[PDB]
């Protein structure tokens, strides 16, 4: 009653969220010093961490 | 604060200005480095810097603004043009760009472009809508580009003989066939002088390779 089962679903959600926050850090660092109507939302999210 | 204005200034005045601004000894320094240091010191005060040049888009996607006084040679004072702005304004190789620039920050080597003010010596709203050169309808030479001076000078004989032999019009595609040691230099000089005298409105460009 004190031990759980963590299958592939949660184990993948955790890693996906880790990659997502690693991307969000750089996205916020860029948008904090960004210019409105200068870049598209596709040139500010590096897909490499995910 | 324009790049060409500082490029036209002599070395002595730039050295004096740099010494008045309170920087490192500029006597043992290149003129380009002096201009770079002056631009850095002037931008540290918060003022804006402006530049211009011909765009040269690289194969990767970025580009620089070459200068005409250096025969479009790769210089340290070239203005970096991000591919984002190229994709936003549909810029191509040859477009004259004039806008505000900033000195390179830590880890950069070239000036960056913030806002473009004038494109091809015209408003960007007129350059965004334009017909490509590959779509223009060709035609034969219609307007007459007379080469005769008319001042009665002794050098006008060459222009008179050229007009009597082969008149030149707008859009002409000719050839000056001549063996070496014939007088091509003087003939080209006379042609250029007659073009600059008779038709000063046309854009004259002399290309001398090798």
């Amino acid at each position: 009653g004190n031990r759980r089962i963590r299958s592939v679903g949660e184990m993948a959600e955790n890693q996906f969220r880790v990659g997502l926050v690693r991307v969000e850090r750089a996205v916020k660092e860029r948008l904090s010093l960004g210019d409105l109507d200068t870049l598209m939302p596709q040139d500010m999210i590096n897909a490499k961490p995910i | 604060m324009n790049l060409t204005e500082l490029k036209n200034t002599p070395v002595s005045e730039l050295i004096t200005l740099g010494e008045n601004m309170g920087l490192e000894n500029l006597a043992r320094m290149r003129k380009q480095d002096i201009i770079f240091a002056i631009l850095k010191q002037h931008a540290k005060s918060g003022e804006d810097i402006f530049g211009d040049g011909v765009l040269e888009i690289l194969q990767d996607g970025f580009g620089f603004l070459r200068s005409a006084d250096s025969s479009y040679l790769a210089g340290p004072d070239d203005i970096y043009v991000s591919p984002s702005q190229i994709r936003r304004f549909n810029l191509r190789t040859g477009d004259t760009i004039s806008g505000k620039i900033r000195p390179p920050k830590e880890g950069e080597r070239y000036f960056a472009l913030l806002k473009v003010n004038e494109v091809n010596f015209d408003k960007p709203e007129n350059a965004r809508n334009k017909i490509l050169f590959e779509n223009l309808t060709p035609l034969h030479a219609n307007s007459r580009l007379r080469m005769e001076r008319g001042n009665g000078s002794t050098e006008d004989l060459t222009a008179r003989v050229l007009d009597l032999a082969s008149p030149i019009g707008r859009g002409q595609r000719g050839l000056i066939v001549a063996p070496p040691k014939a007088g091509k230099t003087m003939l080209l000089q006379n042609i250029a002088q007659s073009i600059a005298y008779n038709h000063p409105d046309c854009v004259l460009m002399v290309l001398l390779i090798d």
